[PDB]
């Protein structure tokens, strides 16, 4: 239901 | 936020969303009060009864935002924890008493039209506002209704703050100075409440003396959404300001 | 914490948001 997030902040 | 309306664009700039890492959802709200530091409920970390509790690198913050699903480009900021900080005499056991907790980022944000920090009260700020009929404001992207659904945007609603003896009987559970109840009546004509998903945003008071916002409450408990009868409990900001305190000076 | 609560799409433009007379109006002490 979300709007994926850039890569970035999950790594 | 029950019965409450959509958010102004800036509105509420010390809004914080906190955002699971994985699956990716809604945690809590918390707000901004420096560019390093968050201040939330502790519940919305530590929750035994629901097997809730969550480690710096389960959670993301997100700053700046209006919509709830969206990623909103070039407008909020995302920043990782550094490191979370729970009341010590946090009571999850029976009441909730104490619900607070800071977390630290591990980069300081930097401030935009839509990014900003509220104050925290002094005394006597807190010892002017924090009366009965008085009216704070609450927002978050949590529930619209107890049983359902979702926001698009953040919402808002203004709420009365209420006696302390209405307070009391309004429910079997213990209610200490560490908290305070707002809401309407059921004779009063109007209604609204926080909600699911709400947990941990501000309660905020616009001071007349100084025209600068404040944190008063933190969404702590409620027993349902807007029920009749019923209130929103609110962590007292100004009660535990020493221990903030204390925190920030040691590890700020 | 200089600036703190003072939005700068409000009170830094001396605008009002559309509620926030209704917490004025509630807070009697000290008018
Ligand atoms: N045990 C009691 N007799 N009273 C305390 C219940 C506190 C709990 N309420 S609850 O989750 O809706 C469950 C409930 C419902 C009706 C009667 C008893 C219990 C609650 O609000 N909790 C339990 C842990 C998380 C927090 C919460 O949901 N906070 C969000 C919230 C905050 C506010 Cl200010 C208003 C409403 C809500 C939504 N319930
Ligand atoms: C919360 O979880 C952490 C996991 O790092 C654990 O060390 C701690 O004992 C837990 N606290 C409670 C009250 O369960
Ligand atoms: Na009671
Ligand atoms: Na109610």
């Amino acid at each position: 239901d979300f709007e994926e997030i850039p890569e970035e902040y999950l790594q | 936020i029950v019965e409450g309306s959509d958010a102004e664009i800036g509105m509420s700039p010390w809004q914080v969303m906190l955002f699971r890492k994985s699956p990716q959802e809604l945690l809590c709200g918390a707000s901004l009060i420096s560019d390093r530091w968050v201040l939330t409920a502790a519940h919305c970390l530590l929750y035994p009864p629901w097997d809730k509790n969550f480690t710096e690198n389960d959670l993301l913050v997100r700053i700046g935002k209006h919509s709830r699903t969206r990623y909103e480009r070039n407008i909020e900021k995302i920043s990782m924890l550094e490191k979370i900080y729970i009341h010590p005499r946090y009571n999850w056991r029976e009441n909730l008493d104490r619900d607070i907790a800071l977390m630290k980022l591990k980069k300081p944000v930097a401030f935009s039209d839509y990014i900003h920090p509220v104050c925290l009260p002094d005394r006597e700020t807190a010892a002017s506002l924090l009366q009965a009929g008085y009216k704070g404001r609450v927002t978050g992207w949590g529930n619209l209704k107890e049983t359902w659904g979702q926001p698009s945007v953040l919402q808002v609603v203004n709420l009365p703050i209420v006696e302390r003896p209405v307070c009391k009987d309004s429910t079997r559970i213990r209610i200490t100075d560490n908290m305070f109840c707002a809401g309407y009546k059921p004779d009063e004509g109007k209604r609204g409440d926080a909600c699911e998903g709400d947990s941990g945003g501000p309660f905020v008071m616009k001071s007349p003396f100084n025209n600068r916002w404040y944190q008063m409450g933190i969404v702590s408990w409620g027993e349902g959404c807007d029920r009749d009868g019923k209130y929103g409990f609110y962590t007292h900001v100004f009660r535990l300001k020493k221990w903030i305190q204390k925190v920030i000076d040691q590890f700020g | 914490e200089a600036d703190c609560g003072l939005r700068p799409l409000f009170e830094k433009k001396s605008l009002e948001d559309k509620t926030e007379r209704e917490l004025l109006e509630s807070y009697i002490d000290g008018r």
